[PDB]
C-alpha cells in the first residue's frame, strides 16, 4: 500500500479530546 | 441550582464557575473534605499513589518504545560521536516542506528530536545493545506498570484487608524498608550490573539463551565464599581498551584502578558495583535495628524519650516526638520532602564531574539540560518540604501534647529565629551588591584596575588538600611532600580523585574572584528563601497582626483591610511568596554552570574569569553573546536549524509576562466589568434564553496568586529550557 | 429525527470519517 | 605569591594593562591644546592613574591573569591590611554609629510626653552623646555584658 | 596485603550471635506478639524497650565467631567431608 | 502604549529614512530596510531590534557615554 | 461558617464603636452583665456577603473576620447573575 501510519495524533490530540470535552461536560451535567 | 461534585458540599452547589476550578484542586486534599476518616484518608492516599508507581511505568515504557524501530541505536552503538541522537518522530500537519531541513536528522527518515535525557547512555551503559537483541522495554515495564494498579484495587477492596491502624507503625516498616527495600534493592542491582552488563561493557555479549553457560571467568564463583575476595582487583580493565570490545579488556570484576580516559570519561565499569554491593551490607545491617515482634532491638521511643544529648541538665524536654511525627502525616510528607530535596541536588551536582555514563559531558548538552531538571525540582521540592511543615503546625500539632518539648521552644523562641536569619540576608544582600556594581562602575569608567575582586581562598583551599596539584605550594604540614599521607598512598586515591586542573573535564574547575561572588549569591538565596519559608512556617499559627490565624491555617489568603492593612499572610502566601526565590536561587546557581562549561568547552575560560567578576557582561557576553544561533533561526531568510526552540523561547517570554495580570490584578477589577459584561447576552438578541449553568465570576483571591505563578513558572522554566538547549547545540562552546 | 437515544454513534461514525481517511493519503503531497 | 601571581615587582599581564588601555588615552594624535588651557586628559586623569608607573606604592598585591590584582588577606607573606586594617576600621566606625544609636535613644522615654521627640532631633547627631564612641575605651565590651544592658534588662 | 577475610570473618562474627533462638525455649518470634494484628494501643506510640536484656549469650555464643571463623576460614573449610560425591560434589580447595 | 510607539518610530525611522547619501546618492540606511519582512514576526523585533541595536548598550563600557550602559544595569 | 469570622471583643457596646455592614448584624442582645450590656458576635448570618467592614471599627481584640466562610452561596457574592 505504501506510507500510512497517521491516526494516533487525531484519535489522541484531536478525537480523544472530543470525547472528554464532550463526555466530561458531565461536570456541568450527564 | 442542582447538586454535583462528589466529595465536597459547600463547593457542590455553588452557582458560579468556582464550582469548577475549585473542584479541580481540592481533589487531592483528602484530610478533611466530606468523604474522610483517618481510616479513609490514609488508605485514600495509599491506593492513590499505587495509582502511583503506576503512571511512572507508562512513562518509562514509552521512553523505551520511541526507540527500537527508529531513533538510531544500532547506530549510536557503533560509536556515539556528538552528532544528534533521537527521541521520537515529530509529526505535525502544520509543518512546511522544510520537513526536509535538518529536523529530519541524518540517519533516520521523517523528522525527529534526539535524546537530551540520559537514558540513551544508560539503556546503553548497562550493556543493552543489539537492534535485533533490543525491542523489549514496554513489554516488561508495562507487564509491570499494570500490576502497579492491581494492588491499587486489590488493596482497595475491603475483605483482603486494605489495612487501617497498621499505617502508624514504623519500626516494623523502615525496620523493613532500609533493609528489605534499599538494601536488597541495591544488592539485586549489584547483582545485575555484574552478571549481565559489566560483561556487556568491557567484555562481550550474553545471549538471551545462556545465563548458566555464561561465566564471567573459567572456574566460577571460585573461592569468594572462601573469604579471599582481594584477587578480584588485579589486571581488571586497562586503558588501551576500545570500550565494549575487550582487547586490553581483561576480566576481573571490581577495582578502584586505572581511571579517566579521553575515550569516555565516566566512573569505571566495576566501582559503581562493589559500591552498590558495599553499601548493601550497611543497610541490611541497618535494617534489623528496631522491633518487629520477635523481641530484639529497639522501641522508637525510649531512645528519644529521655535520650537527649545536650538535654540532661538543661531544662529542655523531649516528649512523644513519635506520636506527633506519626500522628501528623505532614511532618511525614516533608521530612520526606527534603532529604529528597537536599539529595535531588547531591544527585544532580554529583551527576557532573562524576557522570557514570558511556559518553556524557564530552557530550556537553544532555549534560547541561539534566543537571537542572534536578536543580529545578530539588529547588521545587524544599519549598514543598518547608510547606508541609507549615501545615503540621495548623491542621495537626497540639501545644498541650508537645510542650517544654523541643519542637516547642522552637515555636516559643521564634522571633529570634527569623532575624538571625534576616540578618544573614541583609548582610549577604548589600555586600554582594557593593561587589558587582562597584565592579561594574569601575569598568565603563575606563579603569579595569580598581576592580574589587576577592580570591575564593577557603574554596581553592579545599582542593590543595585533595588533588589540586596546581602550581605547587607547601601548606605547613603537607608541603607537597615530606609528610604526604604516610598512612595512605597507593591504595584508594590512585589515578582517581586525581583529575587536578585538567582543562577539559578535571572535575574541579579552578576557581577565582568570579566564583567568590555567585557563590555568595547562591548563599544569599537559600537564606532569604528560607527566612520566608522558616517564617512562613514558624507561624501559620498566628501573630500580633493575626493572633488567632487558625483552624484552617494554610490558604486563607487575604483578610479585611484595617488592623494595619492585612494581606498575603497565610503561611501559603509566604509559600506563594517563597517560590519566587526558589525560582531565583535555582537560577543563579544553574545560570552559573554554563558560562563555565560553555566557555570551558569549544574554547577559552579566561572568559568567565575577568568577565563574571562584574555584572553587565553577565548580560552582554552570556545572555547576549550565546543566543545568536537560535533567534536568527526563524530568520527573515527561511526556517534554519532550530525552530521549535526559539518559538518556545518566545512562548517562554509570553507565558511569563502574562503571569503578571494574575499578580497585579487582584479579583476586584475583573469581577466588576464581568458584572457589566454579563449585562450583554441577557440584553442582546440571537444570544438570549441561552443559559449558562455556571455564574460568570472572577478568580478567587488566592487562586490568582497561584495561576500568576503556575504561569510565571513555565514561561520562566520553559525559557531556560529552550534557552540553554538552543545554544548548547550550536555552540560554539 | 429519530434522535431517541443517539449522538454517541455520530461521534464515533462521523468523526472517524472526518479523520480516518481525512488523515492517511496514498502518496503524501506531504507536510 | 599565593594563587594568582606576584605583586608589581613583576606582573607582565598587569604591565600590558598599564599601557594599552590607558595610553590610548592617547588615541588623539592631537586634539587641540598645543598650549591651550582646558582639555585635561593630557595632564593626569592619565598621569594620576598613570604616573602610577612601575610604582603604585608597591603594596605587594597579587594580580591574577589579565593581572587585575586579587585580595587574599589571610595574614601572611604581605597581605594583612586588606581586611583587618580596613576591617577593625569598619567595626570601630559603625558601633560608634549605633553605640550612639542605643544612646540618642536610651536617653528618652521619660520626663513628660516623649512620643516622637525623634522626628525632630534633640541634639543634632546627638551632639552630646557624640564622642561617647571614641570615648569608648573598652565600653560595651564590658558594661554592655555587665550591668545596664544587664541580663536583667535581657 | 588486605585481610579481606579479616572482616567477613568479622561480620559473621555477629549474625551468628544470630544463630541464637530458632532453637531454644519455645517457638519462633518470641511468637508473634504484636506484628499482625496491632498492639494495644500502645498508642503514643509505642513499646517496648529495655536497657536490661543484653546478656543471655554475651558469654556463650560469643564463641560462634571462632567457629567457621577459625578452622572453617583461613584453615580450609571442613577437610573432614565425604558423604555422597559422584553427581559430583567436590568442592575442591581453591586454597 | 507609549513604550511600544517609541519602539515603532526608530525602528522605522532608521530601517528607512535615516541612512545616508554619497555619490549618485545611493541611499544607505542605518539599516538597509531590514523591517521589510521582519518586524512582522515579533521576534524580528528582538532579532532585528532589542538583540540587534542594544549591542551598542552592552558594548558601551569604557567610553564617554558609558553612563548609559552603566545605568542600563541599574534601572534595568 | 458558613459565616464564621470572629469579631467578638468584650464590651460589645455599640456607641461610637460599630454599625457598618449590609444587613448581617442585628445584635444588641444584652447578656446578663457586660458593661454597656449588649454582647455576643452576630445574629442570623445567612443573609449577606463577606466584609471585615465588620471590625475595621469597634474591637475584636484578637482577629477581625474577612472572607472565611467557603461554603458560599451567591446571594453571598453579588454575583449570582
Ligand atoms: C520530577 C521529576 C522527575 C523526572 C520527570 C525525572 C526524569 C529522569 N530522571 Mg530523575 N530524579 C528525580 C525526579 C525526576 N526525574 C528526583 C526527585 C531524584 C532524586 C531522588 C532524581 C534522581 C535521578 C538520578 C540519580 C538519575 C535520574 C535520572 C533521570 C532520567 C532517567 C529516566 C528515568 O528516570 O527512568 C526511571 C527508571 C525507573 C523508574 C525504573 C528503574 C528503577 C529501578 C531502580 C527499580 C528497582 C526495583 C527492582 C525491580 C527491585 C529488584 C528486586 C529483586 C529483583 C532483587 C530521567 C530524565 C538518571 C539520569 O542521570 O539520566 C541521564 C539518573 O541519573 N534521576
Ligand atoms: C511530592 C509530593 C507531595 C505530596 C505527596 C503532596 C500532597 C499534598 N499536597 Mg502538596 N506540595 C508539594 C509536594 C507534595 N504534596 C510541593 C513540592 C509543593 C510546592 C513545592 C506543594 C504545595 C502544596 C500546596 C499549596 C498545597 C498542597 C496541598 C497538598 C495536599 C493536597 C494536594 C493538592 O492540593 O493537589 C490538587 C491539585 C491539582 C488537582 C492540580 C492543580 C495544581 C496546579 C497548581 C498545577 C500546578 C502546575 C502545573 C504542572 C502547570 C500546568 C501544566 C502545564 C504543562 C499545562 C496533599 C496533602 C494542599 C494542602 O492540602 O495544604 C493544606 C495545598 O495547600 N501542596
Ligand atoms: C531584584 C530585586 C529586588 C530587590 C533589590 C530585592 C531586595 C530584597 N528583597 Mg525581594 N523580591 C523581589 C525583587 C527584589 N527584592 C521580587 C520580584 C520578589 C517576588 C515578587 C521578592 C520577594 C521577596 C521576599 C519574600 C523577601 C524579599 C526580601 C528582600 C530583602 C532581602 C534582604 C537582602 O537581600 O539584602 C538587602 C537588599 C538589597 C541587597 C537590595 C538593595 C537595597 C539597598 C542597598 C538600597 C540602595 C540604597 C540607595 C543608595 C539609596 C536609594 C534610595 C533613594 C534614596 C533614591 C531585600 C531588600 C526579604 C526580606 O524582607 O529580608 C529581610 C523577604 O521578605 N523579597
Ligand atoms: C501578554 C499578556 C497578557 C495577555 C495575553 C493579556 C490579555 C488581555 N489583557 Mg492584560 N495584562 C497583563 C498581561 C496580559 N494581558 C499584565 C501583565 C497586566 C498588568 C501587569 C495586564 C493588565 C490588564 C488590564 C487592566 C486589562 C487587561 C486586559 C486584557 C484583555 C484586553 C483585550 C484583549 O485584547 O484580549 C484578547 C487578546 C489577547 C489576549 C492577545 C492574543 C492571544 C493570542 C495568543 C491568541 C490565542 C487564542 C487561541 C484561540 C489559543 C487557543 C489554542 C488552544 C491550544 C488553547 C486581554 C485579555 C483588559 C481587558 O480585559 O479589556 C478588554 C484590562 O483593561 N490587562
Ligand atoms: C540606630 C540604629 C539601629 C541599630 C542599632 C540597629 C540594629 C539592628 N538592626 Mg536595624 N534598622 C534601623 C536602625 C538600627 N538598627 C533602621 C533605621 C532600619 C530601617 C527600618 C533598620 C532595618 C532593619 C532590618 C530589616 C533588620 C534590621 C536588623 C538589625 C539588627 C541587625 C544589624 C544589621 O545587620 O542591620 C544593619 C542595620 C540596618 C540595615 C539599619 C539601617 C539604619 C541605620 C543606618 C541607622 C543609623 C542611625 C540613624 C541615622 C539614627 C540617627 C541618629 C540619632 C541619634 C540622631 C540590629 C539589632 C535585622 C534584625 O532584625 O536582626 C537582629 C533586620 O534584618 N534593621
Ligand atoms: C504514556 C505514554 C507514552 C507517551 C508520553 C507517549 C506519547 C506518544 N505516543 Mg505512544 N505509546 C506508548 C506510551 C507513550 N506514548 C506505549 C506504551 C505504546 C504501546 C502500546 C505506544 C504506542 C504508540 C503508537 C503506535 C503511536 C504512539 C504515538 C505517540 C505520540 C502521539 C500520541 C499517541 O497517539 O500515542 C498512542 C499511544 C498508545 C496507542 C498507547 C496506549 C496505552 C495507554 C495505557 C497510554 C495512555 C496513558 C495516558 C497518559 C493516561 C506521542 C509522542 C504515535 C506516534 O508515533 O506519533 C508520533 C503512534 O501512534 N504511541
Ligand atoms: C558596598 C560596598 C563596596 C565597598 C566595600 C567599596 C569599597 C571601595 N570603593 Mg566602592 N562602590 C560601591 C560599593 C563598594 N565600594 C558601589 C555599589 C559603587 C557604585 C555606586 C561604588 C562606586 C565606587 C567608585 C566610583 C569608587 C569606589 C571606590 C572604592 C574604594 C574607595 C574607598 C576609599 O576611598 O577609602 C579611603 C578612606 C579610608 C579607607 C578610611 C573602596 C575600595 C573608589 C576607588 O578609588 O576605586 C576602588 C572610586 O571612587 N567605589
Ligand atoms: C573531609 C573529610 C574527612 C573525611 C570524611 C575523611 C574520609 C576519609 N579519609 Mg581522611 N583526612 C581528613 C578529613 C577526612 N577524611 C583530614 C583532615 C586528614 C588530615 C590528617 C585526613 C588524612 C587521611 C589519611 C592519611 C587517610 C585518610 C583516609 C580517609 C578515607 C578512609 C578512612 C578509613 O580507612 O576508615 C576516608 C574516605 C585514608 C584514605 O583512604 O586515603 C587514601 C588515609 O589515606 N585521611
Ligand atoms: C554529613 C554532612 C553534612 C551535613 C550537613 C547537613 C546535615 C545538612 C542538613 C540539612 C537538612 C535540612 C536543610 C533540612 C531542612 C528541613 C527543615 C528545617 C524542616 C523544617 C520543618 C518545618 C518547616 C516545620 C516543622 C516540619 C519540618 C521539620 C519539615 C557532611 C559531612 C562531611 C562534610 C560535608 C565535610 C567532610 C566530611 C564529610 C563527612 C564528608
Ligand atoms: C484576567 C483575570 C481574571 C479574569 C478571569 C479570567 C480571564 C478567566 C478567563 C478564562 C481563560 C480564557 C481560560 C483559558 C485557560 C485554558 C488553559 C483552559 C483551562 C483548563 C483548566 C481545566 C486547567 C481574574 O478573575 C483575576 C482574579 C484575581 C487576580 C487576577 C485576575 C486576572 O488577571
Ligand atoms: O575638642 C573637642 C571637640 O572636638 C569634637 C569631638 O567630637 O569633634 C570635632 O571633630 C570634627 C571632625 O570633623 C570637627 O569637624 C569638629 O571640630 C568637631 O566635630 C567636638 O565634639 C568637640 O567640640
Ligand atoms: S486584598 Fe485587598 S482586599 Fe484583600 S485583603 Fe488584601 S486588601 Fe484586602
Ligand atoms: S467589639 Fe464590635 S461590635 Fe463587638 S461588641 Fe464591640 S463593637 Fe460590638
Ligand atoms: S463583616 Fe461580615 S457579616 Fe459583617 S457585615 Fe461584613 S459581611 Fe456582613
Amino acid at each position: 500500500m505504501i506510507n500510512l501510519p497517521s491516526l494516533f495524533v487525531p484519535l489522541v490530540g484531536l478525537l480523544f479530546p472530543a470525547v472528554a470535552m464532550a463526555s466530561l461536560f458531565l461536570h456541568v451535567e450527564k | 441550582a442542582l447538586r454535583i461534585p462528589r466529595f465536597s458540599q459547600g463547593i457542590a452547589q455553588d452557582p458560579t464557575t468556582r464550582r469548577i476550578w475549585f473542584g479541580i484542586a481540592t481533589a487531592h486534599d483528602f484530610e478533611s473534605h466530606d468523604d474522610i476518616t483517618e481510616g479513609r484518608l490514609y488508605q485514600n492516599i495509599f491506593a492513590s499513589h499505587f495509582g502511583q508507581l503506576a503512571i511512572i511505568f507508562l512513562w518509562t515504557s514509552g521512553n523505551l518504545f520511541h526507540v527500537a524501530w527508529q531513533g538510531n541505536f544500532e547506530a549510536w552503538v557503533q560509536d556515539p560521536f556528538h552528532v544528534r541522537p533521537i527521541a521520537h518522530a515529530i509529526w505535525d500537519p502544520h509543518f512546511g516542506q522544510p520537513a526536509v531541513e535538518a529536523f529530519t536528522r541524518g540517519g533516520a527518515l521523517g523528522p525527529v528530536n534526539n535524546a537530551y535525557s540520559g537514558v540513551y547512555q544508560w539503556w546503553y551503559t548497562i550493556g543493552l545493545r543489539t537492534n535485533e537483541d533490543l525491542y523489549t522495554g514496554a513489554i516488561f515495564l508495562l507487564f509491570l506498570s499494570f500490576i502497579s494498579l492491581l494492588a491499587g484495587w486489590l488493596h482497595l477492596q475491603p475483605k483482603w484487608k486494605p489495612s487501617v491502624s497498621w499505617f502508624k507503625n514504623a519500626e516494623s516498616r523502615l525496620n523493613h524498608h532500609l533493609s528489605g527495600l534499599f538494601g536488597v534493592s541495591s544488592l539485586a542491582w549489584a547483582g545485575h550490573l555484574v552478571h549481565v552488563a559489566i560483561p556487556g561493557s568491557r567484555g562481550e555479549y550474553v545471549r538471551w539463551n545462556n545465563f548458566l553457560d555464561v561465566l564471567p571467568y573459567p572456574q566460577g564463583l571460585g573461592p569468594l565464599l572462601t573469604g579471599q575476595w582481594n584477587l578480584y582487583a588485579q589486571n581488571p580493565s586497562s586503558s588501551n581498551h576500545l570500550f565494549g570490545t575487550t582487547q586490553g579488556a581483561g576480566t576481573a570484576i571490581l577495582t578502584i584502578l586505572g581511571g579517566f580516559h579521553p575515550q569516555t570519561q565516566s566512573l569505571w565499569l566495576t566501582d559503581v558495583a562493589h559500591h552498590h554491593l558495599a553499601i548493601a551490607f550497611l543497610f541490611l545491617i541497618g535494617g534489623l535495628m528496631y522491633r518487629t515482634n520477635f523481641g530484639i532491638g529497639h522501641s522508637i521511643k525510649y531512645i528519644l524519650e529521655a535520650h537527649i544529648p545536650p538535654g540532661g541538665r538543661l531544662g529542655r524536654g523531649h516528649k512523644g516526638l513519635y506520636d506527633t511525627i506519626n500522628n501528623s502525616i505532614h511532618f511525614q510528607l516533608g521530612l520526606a520532602l527534603a532529604s529528597l530535596g537536599v539529595i535531588t541536588s547531591l544527585v544532580a551536582q554529583h551527576m557532573y564531574s562524576l557522570p557514570a555514563y558511556a559518553f556524557i559531558a564530552q557530550d556537553f548538552t544532555t549534560q547541561a539540560a539534566l543537571y537542572t531538571h534536578h536543580q529545578y525540582i530539588a529547588g521545587f521540592i524544599m519549598t514543598g518540604a518547608f510547606a508541609h511543615g507549615p501545615i503540621f503546625f495548623i491542621r495537626d500539632y497540639n501545644p498541650e501534647q508537645n510542650a517544654d518539648n523541643v519542637l516547642a521552644r522552637m515555636l516559643e523562641h521564634k522571633e529570634a529565629i527569623i532575624s538571625h536569619l534576616s540578618w544573614a540576608s541583609l548582610f549577604l544582600g548589600f555586600h554582594t551588591l557593593g561587589l558587582y556594581v562597584h565592579n561594574d562602575v569601575m569598568l565603563a569608567f575606563g579603569t579595569p584596575e580598581k576592580q574589587i575582586l576577592i580570591e575564593p581562598i577557603f574554596a581553592q583551599w579545599i582542593q590543595s588538600a585533595h588533588g589540586k596539584t596546581t602550581y605547587g605550594f607547601d601548606i605547613p604540614l603537607s608541603s607537597t611532600n615530606g609528610p604526604a599521607l604516610n598512612a595512605g598512598r597507593n591504595i584508594w586515591l590512585p589515578g582517581w580523585l586525581n583529575a587536578i586542573n585538567e582543562n577539559s573535564n578535571s572535575l574541579f574547575l579552578t576557581i577565582g574572584p568570579g566564583d567568590f561572588l555567585v557563590h555568595h549569591a547562591i548563599a544569599l538565596g537559600l537564606h532569604t528563601t528560607t527566612l520566608i519559608l522558616v517564617k512562613g512556617a514558624l507561624d501559620a499559627r498566628g501573630s500580633k497582626l493575626m493572633p488567632d490565624k487558625k483552624d484552617f491555617g494554610y490558604s486563607f489568603p487575604c483578610d479585611g483591610p484595617g488592623r494595619g492593612g492585612t494581606c498575603d499572610i497565610s503561611a501559603w502566601d509566604d509559600f506563594y511568596l517563597a517560590v519566587f526565590w526558589m525560582l531565583n536561587t535555582i537560577g543563579w546557581v544553574t545560570f552559573y554552570w554554563h558560562w563555565k562549561h560553555i566557555t570551558l568547552w569549544r574554547g577559552n575560560v579566561s572568559q568567565f574569569n575577568e568577565s563574571s567578576t562584574y555584572l553587565m557582561g553577565w548580560l552582554r557576553d552570556y545572555l547576549w553573546l550565546n543566543s545568536s544561533q537560535l533567534i536568527n533561526g526563524i530568520t527573515p531568510l527561511v526556517c534554519n536549524s532550530l525552530s521549535v526552540w526559539a518559538w518556545m523561547f518566545l512562548f517562554g517570554h509570553l507565558v511569563w509576562a502574562t503571569g503578571f495580570m494574575f499578580l497585579i490584578s487582584w479579583r476586584g477589577y475583573w469581577q466588576e466589568l464581568i458584572e457589566t459584561l454579563a449585562w450583554a447576552h441577557e440584553r442582546t438578541p440571537l444570544a438570549n434564553l441561552i443559559r449558562w449553568r455556571d455564574k460568570p465570576v472572577a478568580l478567587s483571591i488566592v487562586q490568582a496568586r497561584l495561576v500568576g505563578l503556575v504561569h510565571f513558572s513555565v514561561g520562566y522554566i520553559f525559557t531556560y529550557a529552550a534557552f540553554l538547549i538552543a545554544s548548547t547545540s550550536g555552540k560554539f562552546g | 429525527t429519530k434522535r431517541g437515544l443517539l449522538l454517541k454513534f455520530l461521534i464515533l461514525g462521523g468523526g472517524s470519517l472526518l479523520t480516518y481517511v481525512s488523515a492517511n493519503a496514498p502518496q503524501d503531497v506531504l507536510p | 605569591d599565593i594563587a594568582g601571581l606576584t605583586p608589581c615587582k613583576e606582573s607582565k599581564q598587569f604591565a600590558k594593562r598599564e599601557k594599552q588601555a590607558l595610553k590610548k588615552l592617547q588615541a588623539s594624535l592631537k586634539l587641540y591644546a598645543d598650549d591651550s588651557a582646558p582639555a585635561l586628559a593630557i595632564k593626569a586623569t592619565m598621569e594620576k592613574t598613570k604616573k602610577r608607573f612601575d610604582n603604585y606604592g608597591k603594596y605587594g598585591l597579587l594580580c591574577g591573569s589579565d593581572g587585575l590584582p586579587h585580595l587574599i588577606v589571610s595574614g601572611d607573606q604581605r597581605h594583612w591590611g586588606e581586611f583587618i586594617t580596613p576591617g577593625i576600621l569598619f567595626l570601630y566606625i559603625a558601633g560608634w554609629i549605633g553605640w550612639v544609636g542605643r544612646s540618642y535613644l536610651i536617653a528618652i522615654r521619660d520626663e513628660k510626653k516623649p512620643t516622637q521627640k525623634e522626628i525632630i532631633i534633640d541634639v543634632p547627631l546627638a551632639s552630646s552623646l557624640l564622642f561617647r564612641g571614641f570615648s569608648w575605651p573598652v565600653a560595651a565590651y564590658r558594661e554592655l555584658l555587665n550591668g545596664e544592658l544587664v541580663d536583667n534588662n535581657f | 596485603p588486605s585481610l579481606v577475610i579479616s572482616l567477613s570473618t568479622g561480620l559473621s562474627l555477629f549474625l551468628g550471635r544470630f544463630v541464637f533462638f530458632n532453637f531454644q525455649r519455645e517457638n519462633m518470634a518470641k511468637q508473634v506478639p504484636e506484628q499482625n494484628g496491632m498492639s494495644h494501643f500502645e498508642a503514643g506510640d509505642t513499646r517496648a524497650k529495655e536497657y536490661v536484656s543484653l546478656l543471655k549469650s554475651n558469654d556463650p555464643v560469643g564463641f560462634n565467631i571462632v567457629d567457621v571463623l577459625a578452622w572453617g576460614s583461613i584453615g580450609h573449610i571442613v577437610a573432614y567431608y565425604i558423604l555422597a560425591t559422584a553427581s559430583n560434589g567436590y568442592d575442591p580447595s581453591f586454597f | 502604549s507609549i513604550s511600544v510607539v517609541i519602539f515603532h518610530f526608530s525602528w522605522k525611522m532608521q530601517s528607512d529614512v535615516w541612512g545616508t547619501i554619497n555619490d549618485q546618492g545611493v541611499v544607505t540606511h542605518i539599516t538597509a530596510g531590514n523591517f521589510a519582512q521582519s518586524s512582522i514576526t515579533i521576534n524580528g523585533w528582538l532579532r532585528d531590534f532589542l538583540w540587534a541595536q542594544a549591542s551598542q548598550v552592552i558594548q558601551s563600557y569604557g567610553s564617554s557615554l558609558s553612563a548609559y550602559g552603566l545605568f542600563f544595569l541599574g534601572a534595568h | 461558617m458558613s459565616h464564621s469570622v470572629k469579631i467578638y471583643d468584650t464590651c460589645i457596646g455599640c456607641t461610637q464603636c460599630v454599625r457598618a455592614c449590609p444587613t448581617d448584624v442585628l445584635e444588641m442582645i444584652p447578656w446578663g452583665g457586660c458593661k454597656a450590656k449588649q454582647i455576643a458576635s452576630a445574629p442570623r448570618t445567612e443573609d449577606c456577603v463577606g466584609c471585615k467592614r465588620c471590625e475595621s471599627a469597634c474591637p475584636t481584640d484578637f482577629l477581625s473576620v474577612r472572607v472565611y466562610l467557603w461554603h458560599e452561596t451567591t446571594r453571598s457574592m453579588g454575583l449570582a447573575y
